């Protein structure tokens, strides 16, 4: 469960992301496909080459959904109900992959936000991405 | 895949008692019932909406038989699982796009099916040897992913 | 989330377990120690030989707690609160291990309850152990 | 360790620039803060109630240096991680009782710490090579568990 300080930490870090959300989302995807190639099995219809426009657009989408989760941190299951439904009933991504994307988003943030990525904020982001993942996989069965 | 001779004997002994066709159908059907996400790969199989619809589906049964047939053949080559499953690995990756985590789920369901069928005879040491084999087969099928 | 049918299935299956729980608990443990040796790192103070009394005694306690969760299936997080605190603050067992014990309990039930361990029951039991594991692990950080 | 020549070269060059004292202390501290459960092995280090207490704790800092030192030496034995870490694997299992899953957690924290320090330079391809090394190290440390 996210504590008050966690929420505060997440809102502040994500705040600094600002207009780079989309770029970071795309970067995290790229890091994931290269570091963890089994994740590519979910995207056979995508051009996965560096700088491809499908990865870019998808990067924006993920990033925006995350922004919405941060804005709705107290009410995630509701704010993300449709995405939760989509992942459970259509996409059907194995849960292990959410941990791989989460780690890659952390590495991306660590690389772009040096001053902001303190040990306490790192802790809070990791918990936040974990709750987001839990919400997106809650209706699987 | 470090199997001791006595583990290898335990694995082979029991396997000689297995009806592969029937066990194959059960393991695949249970995978699709217990982990419904795995149904994403079988939309062409028809009705998979309830447990009886899955378990008795002729296409699930036939696919189960095919899967387990290849698995048996793997038990005849425990010293070279990787070479044995190389072309299947490539196929599952480049053509079927199957996330290898699914091979691990199937392995564990197969282990419950063996326990269900054999009862007592599937002792703790025998399960331990099978856990190593299912992990080795899952690793061999994942080895050509890129 | 457990469905009405899952609940029915779990009460039925556990009802057949009856006064064998303790014994099945100890068997699940031995299965786990032999199949997944890394799990022994959490029990260095235990005698882990076949038939060990510490193993029998601990099997009983695990089984009693599962019996209690079944009895309070509509209020598990509260019925298991004390156990959740213990695991989070003292024992601090990594969550992957819960999945390993759950699998071994399923194998144990399959080996002893051939008529009841149908596909539908196997599914409900797997969901049931996953909910229990989530509760015991929910207060870790 | 299926490492590519360009991958081996990527790991080596970046590492030539790491201040092991700082990175070690930072990795171990972050591990204890991000995954509080890992504190179970470090009760004697003192106060770890807060992030500031952990990061400043001199024993945490010093244990971090020791851990990364051993890691550093492993990077010169990439063709033989198992043999290099064998004794340490035995000690982590037989004397310290450390669940190997913690090795994977430290690996990932380490990667986050490298990115945090090197920013731009820690590109997607460089991370991919480090993920392989950190998994290789974890696997070798877990190899002698029984
Ligand atoms: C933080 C976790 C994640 C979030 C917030 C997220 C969010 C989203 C969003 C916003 C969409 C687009 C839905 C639309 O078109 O309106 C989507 C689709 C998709 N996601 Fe997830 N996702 C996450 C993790 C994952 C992971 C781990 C995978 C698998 C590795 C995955 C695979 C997919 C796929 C294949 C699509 C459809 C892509 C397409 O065909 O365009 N996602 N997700
Ligand atoms: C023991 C592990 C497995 C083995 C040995 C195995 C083996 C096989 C074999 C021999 C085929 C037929 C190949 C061909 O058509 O040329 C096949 C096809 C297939 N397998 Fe696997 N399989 C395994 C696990 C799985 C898993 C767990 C899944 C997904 C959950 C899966 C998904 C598929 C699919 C979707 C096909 C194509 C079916 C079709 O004809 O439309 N397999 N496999
Ligand atoms: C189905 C999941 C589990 C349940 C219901 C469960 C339940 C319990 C119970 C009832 C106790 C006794 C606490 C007391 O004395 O009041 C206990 C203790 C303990 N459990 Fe858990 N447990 C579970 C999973 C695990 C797993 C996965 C591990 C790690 C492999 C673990 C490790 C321990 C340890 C080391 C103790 C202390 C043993 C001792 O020193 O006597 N448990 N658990
Ligand atoms: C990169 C992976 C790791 C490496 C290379 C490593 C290396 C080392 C080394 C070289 C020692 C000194 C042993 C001696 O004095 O002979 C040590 C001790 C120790 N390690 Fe590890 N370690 C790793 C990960 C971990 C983690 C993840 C944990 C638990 C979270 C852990 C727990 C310990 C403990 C408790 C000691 C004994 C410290 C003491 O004397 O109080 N290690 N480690």
């Amino acid at each position: 469960v996210l504590s008050p300080a966690d929420k505060t930490n997440v809102k502040a870090a994500w705040g600094k992301v600002g207009a780079h959300a989309g770029e970071y989302g795309a970067e995290a995807l790229e890091r994931m496909f290269l570091s963890f190639p089994t994740t590519k099995t979910y995207f056979p219809h995508f051009d996965l080459s560096h700088g491809s426009a499908q990865v870019k657009g998808h990067g924006k989408k993920v990033a925006d959904a995350l922004t919405n989760a941060v804005a709705h941190v107290d009410d995630m299951p509701n704010a993300l109900s449709a995405l939760s439904d989509l992942h459970a009933h259509k996409l059907r991504v194995d849960p292990v992959n959410f941990k791989l994307l989460s780690h890659c988003l952390l590495v991306t943030l660590a690389a772009h936000l040096p001053a902001e990525f303190t040990p306490a904020v790192h802790a809070s982001l990791d918990k936040f991405l974990a709750s987001v993942s839990t919400v997106l996989t809650s209706k699987y069965r | 895949m470090h199997l001791t001779p006595e583990e290898k004997s335990a694995v082979t002994a029991l396997w000689g008692k297995v009806n592969v066709d029937e066990v194959g159908g059960e393991a695949l059907g249970r995978l699709l019932v217990v982990y419904p996400a795995t149904q994403r790969f079988f939309e062409s199989f028809g009705d998979l909406s309830t447990p009886d619809a899955v378990m008795g589906n002729p296409k699930v049964k036939a696919h189960g038989k095919k899967v387990l047939g290849a698995f048996s053949d793997g038990l005849a080559h425990l010293d070279n699982l990787k070479g044995t499953f190389a072309t299947l690995s490539e196929l599952h990756c480049d053509k079927l796009h199957v996330d290898p985590e699914n091979f691990r789920l199937l392995g564990n369901v197969l282990v419950c099916v063996l326990a269900h069928h054999f009862g007592k005879e599937f002792t703790p040491p025998v399960q331990a040897a099978y856990q190593k084999v299912v992990a080795g087969v899952a690793n061999a099928l994942a080895h050509k992913y890129h």
